[PDB]
């Protein structure tokens, strides 16, 4: 059976592309964004707990077990999953096709279907096999919808530019036609006859022609160019617009760069989007007539032509794939340099205090010296792809002349048409060398539509929610976790099983150690994730009870690493909500502590916080934060690292300010330092994803128990 | 099967990317 | 009287520009590094005092004064150094030249001179003045070295590979031009006379002349391309050597970013030491044998010829500036949304929680439609300048075949003389094409040269140092900081009159308040700078005295970040020295309390931290980081930040180890939590830029001062 | 000169870049 192999998207693709190639030899054949959250893919790597797991539950019966040399007795399944590590630098995932002869087929994401020998392969990978066998309800079937089909169907609406410029390309061809039988009239009547007055009305009757023709092109410029920016417009509205809807795992499992790649990608699609579809449109039909007028001239030499014209082909198709290669290569090796040379310029202290520049220019030298080996691999093959092409163009002009003139001297036909037949020659072999070379271009963006229209078959937020509109108000109430246990992916559980009672009106205050799950049961609080069994209940009501927005609009959380954005501090203040009068930030301003140095700033309130609000300090940004955070009103307000830096009378302050609020509006408070907290109703100290201690201070401390403990240990 | 099969705590120890 | 303008490097560069080019136009030159050292540069701006300063400090005599619309009055002294702000986004420096007719010349460094009006200034510029007046201690001259003078000399031991490439140049040229003459002899006399065999001989004598111009363009590019890369490895590594050895105040000044930059800036660079020089040495004589072949054929032709090309230059000249224009423009433009998408992407959680996102959307949709402006401003040019020369190249190719026709059909010459010039109309325009395109790449060039060869003119750190390290050859005794003050740059000095008084053999613990300069004092151990006032005494002698190697091998100072570099761990404990055994590592792991959890790991001390070992938890790099400077055995030991992380057991094992060191080395611990700093042998309390309290805890205690002050908290 | 000379305080606000 034929031997398939994906290709992994990104770098941290190994699982899921091994999993991916696994089906498709079987016959399944998934989404790769829906295999990597069935995997549990996150930044650092795919746990095999996790791969396994996503097996089982796909349909494959699957089994990672150990292995030391036992790869020649017949006790064992084909393909099978392997992990390697790249000369000791990194872990990888290969897949494991066949052995015999002590030589063996893998495939592995980075590069394809790669050959290896038993002896370099055992000193590669250390130990770990995943075998997989079909189970009685693994269904084969095709689950991937074409998106080339998809991206271009934003076409439809713009069927008019790409008929005009179909139809100025035709007319341009037409144009150039007559200037290129213009030599074979000036050779054959112009000349051989001295009549200079048809030779100055036929020179200047042929010089508008090619007027129109750049007025032509100039058209066809304007309406590519406009097509394009729109095309590229309209991607990047859609994907950015489907990106902020997705949920916060997609983000969590992903990095930064992987989702802006995409951005750039999109300009790879509409190159296939608009370019490849009219260029080859009307290269198809223009070498077609270009052809016929060629063998109205002559058949032998356009049998010449069309000789040349295929080994052409056969050079480009036969050197084409390493050029990729060599590409690839160089990507991967130059993206090694620039994070050495980051690392050091941002270590540069430690790098002078130890004294350690020797062995720094040294290491980068290396470095250095292998990027531009790559460079002079890929010059190689440039120079040898250029030099055939030349040759092989050079012969053909070289023949093409020698066969016209050899015609001529038996005289097959006239002196004249040869320049003419020269002339037409360009017309002849433009179109069919752009489509000998439009073929990368159709992979590389094949691929890129793949990698991209993966993401826009994801699900987002409001499709998971249902709908509870329809009775609340607002959250008001009492708070209950009930058997809540949650998982942060395919790990070990961060948090245990709960019950957990926050009444009303009533400050609580969640403590525990710094390794423990407390921002994240804030996370769950707001519903950033879905607990896996157990549920949230607000007056009586679950979780799959309350409407999204209300609950979005009425918890207002201050994150422990806070984040400014760039502009006004008035748009910073009052963002997401419009028409609130000054009166409000105003007092946000003041029970946050904020009005006091706002004022010393050179604008009043339109100052414009530069490099994400980088000049002002910590605490600054702190008072921002509480501001924003109590300017929404909201039902239920959980600080986080508020009480971080203090002036030891801001504190007080911000106290005062919570204290002050006359309603039954709930404020939680996640506690690293305790003398913050005191005098609170309700404190739950935390240890294991466990909260062990729930009482009001006094009782607690008679207790004698683990909280006092921690005082034992503070103090 | 092949070999003794290996235990989910030493299993997480298995890692990609 | 000529005006000068200087274009800034750097984003925040305003300041020093603008006094730069003040000078050039009184008549001093100085090199803009040397000017952004005396104007205090650093990364958020430039202060008005800063510039005042660095005018006195060159002579000049400057000073600041408030304006409100008062450019009227006389009596002030053009031209004068003005801030403005960009319809309220930044703040940046222009000078203004000229008054008149309420219409003002200014030059921004960021454009160039640009145009203003009376109104539009006064409402872009809010206030404030520098006047500059040439004072008596103000001498005209020039400090700048010519850049390229200097890179080109790189190329002075490598005179064998260029002048083979130029003599692999000529001999193409030479061989090109027999197959243009080839069409003579075809259209001549083979085919007037039907003479076969001198047909066959002579097609056959034409193909291996390609043949071999084949293989001398395959030699010259070979040649080409390793040239190429030598000078671009050599220009590299002589770069990043010298920046290792510049002082920390350049680093501290400048971003990473821009000392990233430098490395690409090396190719451009090179494109012109290598690919200038011999292009413009070929195409001259190249272009020059051609003019003369086509004189010796005719005339009128090449009159025609000379103006076609003449057309093409003055088009080419006309329209440069536009497309340079318009590329700042579509840069700058594109660098302000990449800051939208990644703050977006990074905060996505605060979006969420407050539900920004359609404003989100709205928001990047008009950068990119700012972006698609201009890219389709600039296409816009592109379109007009390939139309212009598609058009002159086309009237010039219908033209001189006309004239050629014409003087055929006359008999001024032969008929298969104007293909000859038709074919050597390609020799002729090609190389003066070049030459003609080559000037903005020689002026990018040298701009970048002047970019790049600045720094390159900056003193190190250890010609500075005093050369004398006889008398000492160990770091021990007293130590002693009398009167010290120190300057972090342009701005109000964090280090006032201080006498501290480290003891023989003493662990001393420096204790303040987080804005109060803890660890600047430990960088004036480490001797990252250099004290403006006061000195430092160690056993009697001062740091520049004793040599920096010491000070660099025998201090060991724990930031307070821990950095981890990127490769084995047992090369990241053992850096900058080498020929180290085994065991002291293991105690020293024992002693770090780090010894535990290295088993852990797959691989003893082969394992390789990815990602700057992000894996790793924080209380694990600085276990780490402690085994890494108690490695070095030094005689000053900083602690600043080791306590940061705990396990209440391991600062006990760290406190128990420390005590247990049977030896007279110097420790200094950094404390900001109170408690941390038990029993302690010597507290030194800062506050107000000075030390205040000095003694023991008993009688700082007994003293009811600031130190018992602050422990009316942590009780 | 042209008008009364600026103190350093408020000429510490005056910032470039
Ligand atoms: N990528 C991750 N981000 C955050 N927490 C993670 C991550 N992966 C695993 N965890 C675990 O999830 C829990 C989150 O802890 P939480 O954020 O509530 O604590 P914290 O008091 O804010 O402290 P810290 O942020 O220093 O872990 C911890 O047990 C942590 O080890
Ligand atoms: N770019 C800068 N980098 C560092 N310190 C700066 C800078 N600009 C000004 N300073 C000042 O230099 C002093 C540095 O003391 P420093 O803050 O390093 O002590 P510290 O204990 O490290 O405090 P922290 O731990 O909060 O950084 C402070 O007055 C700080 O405001
Ligand atoms: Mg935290
Ligand atoms: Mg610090």
């Amino acid at each position: 059976k034929k031997y398939v192999c994906v290709r992994q998207y990104d770098l941290t693709d190994c699982g899921a592309a091994c999993l991916s190639s696994i089906a498709q030899y079987y016959g399944l054949k998934m989404s790769l964004a829906k295999i990597r959250e069935m995997t549990g893919t996150d930044t650092q790597g795919t746990n095999a707990y996790g791969l396994i797991h996503a097996a089982k539950q796909l349909g494959f019966s699957a089994k990672g077990v150990k292995a030391s040399k036992e790869d020649l007795l017949k006790d064992f399944r084909l393909p099978a999953i392997a992990n390697v590590i790249v000369d000791n630098r990194l872990a990888h995932f290969v897949v494991i096709y066949s052995i015999k002869n002590r030589i063996i087929t893998v495939a592995d994401p980075g590069k394809g279907i790669v050959r290896y020998s038993m002896d370099d392969f055992c000193s590669i990978w250390t130990g770990g096999l995943v075998l997989l066998e079909p189970g009685e309800a693994f269904q084969k079937g095709d689950y991937t919808q074409n998106m080339m089909v998809k991206f271009a169907g934003f076409l439809k609406p713009l069927k008019k530019t790409v008929l005009c410029i179909f139809l100025a390309s035709l007319l341009y061809t037409a144009l150039g036609i007559a200037g290129s039988f213009y030599i074979k009239f000036l050779f054959d009547d112009l000349i051989k006859f001295e009549k200079l007055n048809d030779l100055h009305i036929i020179s200047a009757g042929f010089a508008v022609i090619f007027l129109l023709q750049i007025f032509l092109n100039y058209y066809r410029s304007i309406l590519v160019t406009k097509l394009g920016m729109s095309i590229d417009k309209s991607i990047m509205m859609e994907y950015y617009s489907h990106v902020l809807k997705l949920p916060m795992n997609f983000f969590n499992s992903r990095k930064v760069g992987e989702i802006i790649s995409r951005f750039m990608d999109a300009s790879k699609i509409r190159q296939a989007i608009s370019g490849a579809t009219l260029t080859i449109m009307i290269d198809t039909i223009m070498a077609v007539i270009g052809g016929i007028l060629l063998y109205i001239q002559n058949s032998s030499l356009f049998f010449i032509s069309f000789i040349i014209i295929l080994l052409y082909g056969i050079i480009v198709t036969v050197f084409n794939k390493p050029i990729q290669n060599a590409n690839r290569q160089i990507m991967e090796d130059n993206a090694k340099l620039t994070s050495a040379l980051v690392e050091s310029v941002k270590g540069i202290e430690t790098i002078k205090s130890f004294g350690a520049e020797e062995q720094t220019e040294k290491s980068t030298r290396d470095k250095i010296e292998t990027v531009m080996k790559s460079s002079f691999k890929e010059g190689m093959l440039y120079i040898n792809l250029s030099s055939l092409t030349g040759i092989v163009a050079g012969l053909g002009g070289i023949v093409i002349l020698w066969a016209g003139a050899y015609n001529v001297i038996k005289g097959n036909m006239s002196g004249g048409q040869l320049l003419a037949f020269n002339a037409l020659l360009a017309y002849f072999l433009t179109p069919v060398k752009n489509l000998i070379d439009l073929q990368p271009l159709i992979q590389t963006a094949v691929v890129a539509s793949n990698r991209l229209g993966e993401i826009l078959e994801l699900a987002t937020e409001k499709e998971l929610r249902e709908d509870s509109d329809d009775f609340v108000i607002s959250l008001k109430g009492d708070i209950e976790f009930r058997n809540v246990d949650f998982r942060y992916g395919l790990r070990k559980p961060v948090l245990k099983n709960i019950n957990l009672t926050i009444p009303k009106g009533k400050t609580v205050a969640i403590v525990g150690e710094s390794g423990s799950g407390k921002t994240t049961l804030a996370k769950l609080l707001m519903n950033f994730y879905s607990p896996e069994k157990g549920d949230i209940l607000i007056n009586g009501h679950s979780i799959k009870n309350i409407s999204l927005e209300l609950i979005r609009k009425k918890i207002a959380f201050v994150s422990q690493d806070v984040f400014i954005f760039s502009g006004t501090v008035k748009e910073n203040l009052c963002l997401g909500n419009e028409n609130v009068d000054m009166d409000e930030i105003i007092k946000a301003a003041k029970m946050a502590n904020a009005h006091d140095f706002i004022e010393k700033l050179p604008l009043k309130y339109d100052t414009f916080l530069n490099e994400s609000g980088a000049n002002l300090s910590e605490g600054q940004k702190q008072r921002l934060a509480i501001a924003r955070a109590l300017l929404k009103k909201p039902d239920i307000l959980i600080l986080d690292e508020a009480t971080s830096n203090l002036d030891s009378i801001t504190e007080n302050h911000i106290k005062d300010a919570i204290y002050g609020l006359e309603d039954d509006v709930t404020v939680i408070i996640i506690a690293h330092r305790l003398s913050t907290i005191v005098n609170c109703d309700k404190i739950y100290l935390l240890k294991d994803g466990e909260i062990v201690e729930s009482g009001s201070h006094t009782e607690l401390i008679a207790l004698k128990g683990c909280y006092f403990k921690m005082w034992k240990q503070t103090e | 099967n092949i070999g003794r099969e290996l235990t989910d705590e030493e299993l997480m120890e298995m890692t990609g990317g």
